């Protein structure tokens, strides 16, 4: 059952031929289904009547056929579309693009052929285990604003470190992992930490 | 008159000029999706013959004709319960909003649910459900998601989206501040996080103005649900056509199928019946066959509004134009009849100034660039700023890097570099 | 269902079967209460019948025509009948009906029909090209023909009472020279009051009930109620966008009644795979529980299925945020769906989660990419 | 053959539109595909059939 929608097409497009097949043992409203009935029963001016019932309604049956085949060939062509950008994006590149190459962050796809479609194998990380840790928008010392470069401020609940958003590594607060923005006034939860200047103990030793 | 395709503008080029933005606009654009179409379904032995025996025997000599229309509608009927599941029910667990709604200034109070209405609905949600507007076999089926069970998903898809940013649908949710949430939207347009910080208050206003905005139209202006509007009128219009065609005669002696049985005797009236179940089976296959093709355009606009809900609502787009126009901020899902509303949130650059820039300094024979932005002059000094928003960082060896002497750079400008 | 899908396996969902349809409880005729008979006889056994350049149009209404007496008299040369059948007569009825009396060549009677062409027809008895009526002619050598040179010949239903005037020499010894009497008889359906109706007698009323009606000819099925519907004096009946017939007014006692189609709908059928359980749940769609492990869903009345206040996934899909399942001692079961298990965001203005570890998730995706390329020979197809 | 898209989308056009015109040279079972022989050589009983 994991490839149902591949299965699915092949059962539409048998389902498809079997009704147009069965619609010829219909008699469309002639003496029979059954076009040599008509032609050894009937003579010629009495069996085109009956003949003409059966072309109107094989007719209809087959214009009926050609009009669903377009509509559903106009669906698979949507997918297949959609089969060629995921090759390209999610395959020959890594996508941006959320849910697009499967849930959580794409790393990379693997294509696998199937009957009448594709798979697509999308590798993605997940991050799974949470921490809860406080955290503030920028630090104050000396009174001007630190904002991180990458990441984000945390807590343990004594210290403060920087670290980046999707996994925990705590780093130590530096002016090497923060930039300036003006003074402590402006921004809404500042809070106050030390911020490490990595030249300071090299010129004080 | 011939129309006017806008206002004509000379852009103000020049080799070594540049305008820079110094302050912004958040907009909150209103973008409307169809996602669903009415399930209908008609019995299609009852619309051809109501009930008539006669004709019901008639019918047989066409086969499955009849079965293979039902079959084609109870195929579109099922993929609206696809698309509108695939739009909303992203989110895998109903997240739900704090008691206590301290966002940083931001008030999402009209687009959250009203405990206080009989469907938890939002106020912008009451906005769109308000301004959108037989016997012989046509019926109408149900949904399978309710208006309330589609507003737990916009609900849940929203308490996430302000609780926890993209992550909800990068896995589980990982609470964050909203002026946190924002301050990461920021730099994912590039415009360095500090801008927001520091103008929180004024983003924040902006951001309650413009969904206010967004009532204000939707309260005066029922034209703004044309899409979905246009979608049931459509799905109304083809029904009361097929209705209407019952009165047809199709060359038969009347066009109601028990005057023919009360007047003529049996083999007078089948010549009449075929005729009316010719045209009645003509009817239904031309109402099905428009149909399969305006569930073909819905099907569209449903992966489109999905595609939407991924990119836009669980995440943040740089594809332009993609999540509305200006650099995509985040995007709130309202639902609508048969439809999905996003306000997308986006950051537009708003007040221009003209500045002198260059590609690359020259100081002691080096060529410095940019490490991010670009160097421009007020006329006087030269400054390194950000390409999104004007602030002016005095030109230094942590700002800027080296890359080999002067002369290869067509329009290097010498000016010192500082270094800390 | 098996017999829906043509199939001896069923798969587990929920199958369109069938239609469920309230029958008539029995048959309701309604006709004027009116007891003349017509008078046919003054008619077909007057003493002298017109002369076709100047026929005379007998006017018949407020009587009951018994059209078995004409259509069984062997002495009927034709009696060709054209919007209706002679048949049925006795079981329809007419405003008024209107009988035009003359005398014609026996060649000629050919000439006495809707878009007939030949100069009887194209100058002093021309018929409607969507008549409807009977025409009626019989040799009346035995008692016209005497010759009998007072017989005279010269737009539709018009009198046109040397010059385009002929007689005819009609003499026992005449074959195709001998004259014929004809009866015209032309019938007013209109959607009038009815004033000739056959000799079927009517039944009383019945109100709030599934019947098969007959008003005046006007056969249907229905539940009959009173109606608010003002119908003008010269309105017997009411009409649908589809034309059907939508209120009546009674010939007997002049009040309006609404003609409601019987209860109907879709028979769903709810299924566990046959290769799973051979018990099934049946949604009468749109239908309360009432003209029909009894539960109303918004979809509509469901039976078989045992309503559960738990809510669990989506399994069988029924609509309205309801759906059933197989399961435990079984049954099948019928729940609201769950959206998912609810979770309140611990947010607040300073707390942050960051995860601190992570999976590589791997997920398969399956995408369509073409179709079988069938190819159908038309001629083959069609003609073999 | 650089503009084989677009020149495809009008060739199915005029394809289809010469298509529906061909059509009208159908008898379709009728005595002829031109309607005014019909209306000159039958009267009105037999033309509308
Ligand atoms: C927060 O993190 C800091 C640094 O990792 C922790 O401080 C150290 O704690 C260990 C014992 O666990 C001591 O041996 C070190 O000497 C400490 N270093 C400093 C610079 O103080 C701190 O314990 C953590 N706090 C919590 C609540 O987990
Ligand atoms: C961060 O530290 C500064 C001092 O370094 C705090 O400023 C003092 O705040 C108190 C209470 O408002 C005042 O009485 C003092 O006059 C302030 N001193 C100075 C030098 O401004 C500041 O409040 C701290 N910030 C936070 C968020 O706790
Ligand atoms: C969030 O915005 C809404 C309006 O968009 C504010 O709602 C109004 O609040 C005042 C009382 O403060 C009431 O008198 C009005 O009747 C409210 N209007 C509506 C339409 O409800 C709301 O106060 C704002 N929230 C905060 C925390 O400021
Ligand atoms: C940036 O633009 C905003 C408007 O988008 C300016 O804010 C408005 O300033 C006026 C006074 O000049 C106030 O009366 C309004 O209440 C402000 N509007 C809002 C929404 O707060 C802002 O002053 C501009 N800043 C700069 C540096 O140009
Ligand atoms: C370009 O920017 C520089 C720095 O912002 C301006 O120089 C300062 O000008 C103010 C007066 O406006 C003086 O008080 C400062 O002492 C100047 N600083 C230095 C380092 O010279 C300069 O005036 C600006 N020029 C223009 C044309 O706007
Ligand atoms: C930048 O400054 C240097 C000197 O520091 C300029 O170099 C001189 O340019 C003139 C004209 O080409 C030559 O005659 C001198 O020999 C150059 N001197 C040196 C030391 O190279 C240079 O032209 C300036 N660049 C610009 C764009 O003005
Ligand atoms: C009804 O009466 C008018 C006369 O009032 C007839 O009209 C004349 O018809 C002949 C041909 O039949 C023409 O030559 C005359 O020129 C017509 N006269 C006028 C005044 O139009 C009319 O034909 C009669 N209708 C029928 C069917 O006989
Ligand atoms: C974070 O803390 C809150 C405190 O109420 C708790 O509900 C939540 O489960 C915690 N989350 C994690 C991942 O520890
Ligand atoms: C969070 O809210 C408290 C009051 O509940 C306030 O004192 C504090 O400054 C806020 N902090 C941030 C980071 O917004
Ligand atoms: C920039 O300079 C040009 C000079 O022609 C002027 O037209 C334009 O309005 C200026 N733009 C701004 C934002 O000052
Ligand atoms: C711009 O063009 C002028 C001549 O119009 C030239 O002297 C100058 O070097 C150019 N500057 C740049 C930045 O290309
Ligand atoms: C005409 O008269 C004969 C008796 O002379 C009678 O049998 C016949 O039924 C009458 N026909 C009609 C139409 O009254
Ligand atoms: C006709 O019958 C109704 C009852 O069905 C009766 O009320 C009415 O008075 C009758 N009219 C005549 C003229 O007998
Ligand atoms: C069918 O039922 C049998 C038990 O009677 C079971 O072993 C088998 O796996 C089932 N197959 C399917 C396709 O459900
Ligand atoms: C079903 O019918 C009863 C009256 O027989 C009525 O009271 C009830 O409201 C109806 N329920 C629905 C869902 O139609
Ligand atoms: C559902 O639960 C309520 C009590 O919460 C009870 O009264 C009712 O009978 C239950 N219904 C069924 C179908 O078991």
């Amino acid at each position: 059952s994991a490839l149902g929608k591949l299965q699915d097409v092949v059962n539409q497009n048998a389902q498809a031929l079997n009704t147009l097949v069965k619609q010829l043992s219909s008699n469309f409203g002639a003496i029979s289904s059954v076009l040599n009935d008509i032609l050894s029963r009937l003579d010629k001016v009495e069996a085109e009547v009956q003949i003409d019932r059966l072309i109107t309604g094989r007719l209809q049956s087959l214009q009926t056929y050609v009009t669903q085949q377009l509509i559903r060939a106009a669906e698979i062509r949507a997918s297949a579309n959609l089969a060629a950008t995921k090759m390209s994006e999610c395959v020959l590149g890594q996508s941006k693009r959320v849910d697009f190459c499967g849930k959580g962050y794409h790393l990379m796809s693997f294509p696998q052929s199937a009957p009448h479609g594709v798979v697509f194998l999308h590798v993605t990380y997940v991050p799974a285990q949470e921490k809860n840790f406080t955290t503030a928008p920028a630090i104050c010392h000396d009174g001007k604003a630190h904002f991180p470069r990458e990441g984000v401020f945390v807590s343990n609940g004594t210290h403060w470190f920087v670290t980046q958003r999707n996994f925990y590594e705590p780093q130590i607060i530096t002016t090497d992992n923060t930039f300036v923005s003006g003074n402590c006034d402006v921004v809404i939860g500042i809070v106050n930490n030390t911020v490490y200047d990595p030249l300071q103990p090299e010129l004080d030793s | 008159y011939t129309m006017s395709l806008g206002a004509e503008n000379s852009v103000a080029y020049s080799n070594n000029s540049i305008a820079i933005p110094t302050n912004f606009t958040i907009s909150v654009t209103t973008e409307i999706l169809p996602v669903s179409m009415t399930k209908t379904s008609v019995d299609c032995t009852m619309y051809i013959c109501g009930d008539s025996t006669e004709c019901s025997n008639l019918l047989l000599q066409y086969g499955s004709f009849c079965t293979q229309l039902n079959r084609a509608l109870t195929g579109i009927a099922v993929e609206q319960d696809k698309n509108t599941q695939e739009v909303f029910a992203q989110v895998k667990q109903i997240y739900k909003t704090p008691p206590i709604k301290d966002f940083g200034g931001f008030n999402f109070s009209q687009i959250l649910p009203d405990p206080s209405k009989p469907s938890k609905r939002s106020f912008i949600e009451d906005l769109l459900f308000n301004k959108v507007t037989k016997f012989n076999g046509l019926t109408v089926l149900p949904p399978l998601l309710t208006d309330e069970m589609i507003a737990q998903y916009t609900s849940a898809l929203l308490a996430g989206t302000i609780t926890s940013g993209w992550t909800f649908g990068a896995g589980a949710a990982l609470q964050i501040p909203f002026a946190m949430q924002m301050a990461y939207r920021f730099n994912g347009i590039g415009v360095t996080q500090n801008v927001l910080y520091e103008n929180q208050k004024l983003i924040a206003n902006q951001f309650n103005s413009a969904i206010g905005k967004i009532q204000d139209s939707l309260s005066s202006t029922a034209s703004a649900l044309g899409k979905l509007q246009d979608v049931v009128n459509q799905n109304a219009q083809a029904l009361n056509t097929l209705v209407k065609q019952l009165s047809s005669n199709f060359g038969a002696i009347s066009s109601v199928l028990n005057d023919i049985l009360s007047r003529l005797d049996k083999v007078e009236a089948e010549v009449q019946i075929d005729r009316l179940i010719t045209g009645r089976l003509q009817s239904l296959q031309t109402y099905v066959t428009q149909q399969l093709i305006r569930a073909a355009e819905i099907r569209a606009s449903a992966n489109l509004a999905a595609t939407k809900m991924s990119e836009c609502v669980l995440g943040q787009s740089k594809r332009v134009d993609f999540c509305g126009k200006g650099y995509h901020l985040m995007s709130f899902p309202q639902s609508a009849p048969h439809g999905v509303v996003f306000l997308h949130v986006t950051y537009v650059p708003a007040q221009e100034k003209n500045f002198t820039t260059a590609p690359a300094i020259c100081h002691d024979g080096k060529a410095h660039f940019p490490r991010e932005g670009v160097f421009v002059s007020n006329g006087t000094h030269w400054f390194v700023t950000q390409r999104n928003f004007y602030e002016p960082q005095i030109i230094t060896t942590d700002n800027t890097f080296v890359s080999g002497n002067c002369d290869v750079v067509i329009g290097i400008v010498n000016n010192t570099v500082y270094d800390p | 269902t098996k017999c829906t899908l043509k199939s001896f396996t069923v798969e587990k969902g929920i199958y369109q079967t069938s239609n469920f349809r309230v029958q008539p409880t029995e048959s309701i005729v309604r006709f004027p209460n009116i007891t003349n008979l017509c008078p046919f006889g003054e008619v077909f056994n007057a003493t002298r019948f017109a002369s076709v350049y100047a026929w005379n149009r007998k006017r018949i209404s407020n009587c009951v025509a018994d059209y078995s007496v004409l259509y069984n008299s062997a002495s009927f040369s034709t009696f060709k009948c054209y919007g209706v059948s002679p048949t049925k007569l006795n079981d329809l009825c007419f405003t008024n009906v209107y009988a035009d009396s003359f005398v014609i060549r026996g060649d000629e009677v050919r000439q006495i029909a809707p878009g007939q062409t030949g100069k009887i027809a194209d100058y002093n008895y021309k018929l409607p090209d969507d008549f409807t009526g009977c025409v009626i002619a019989w040799n009346s050598n035995n008692l016209d023909s005497k010759g009998n040179y007072n017989y005279l010949y010269r737009k539709p239903f018009e009198r046109d009472i040397y010059f385009p005037l002929q007689s005819y020499g009609f003499q026992p010894t005449n074959v195709g020279y001998q004259p014929y009497r004809v009866v015209v008889l032309s019938f007013e359906l209109l959607h009038a009051p009815a004033t000739v109706c056959g000799p079927k007698k009517s039944t009383n009323l019945v109100k709030n009930k599934c019947v098969n009606f007959n008003f005046n000819g006007l056969t249907g099925t229905g539940v009959l109620t009173e109606s608010n519907k003002k119908f003008l004096p010269f309105q017997q009946f009411g009409r649908d966008i589809a034309d059907t017939t939508d209120a009546v007014r009674d010939p007997q006692t002049l009040e309006i009644l609404d003609i409601t189609p019987c209860s109907f709908g879709g028979v769903s059928v709810i299924t566990p795979g046959t290769n799973t359980s051979n018990q099934v749940a049946v949604l009468y769609q749109d239908v309360n529980c009432t003209e029909v492990n009894v539960f109303q869903t918004r979809a509509g009345c469901l039976i078989g299925a045992e309503h559960v206040n738990n809510s669990y996934e989506c399994d069988i899909p029924i609509g309205a945020g309801i759906c059933a399942s197989y399961q435990t001692s079984q049954s099948i079961i019928a729940y609201t769906m769950s959206l998912g298990a609810e979770n309140s965001v611990a947010y607040s203005n300073n707390s942050i989660a960051i995860p601190t570890n992570f999976t590589i998730s791997v997920t398969t995706e399956i995408l369509p990419v073409s179709m079988t390329k069938t190819s159908v020979d038309c001629t083959m197809y069609i003609c073999g």
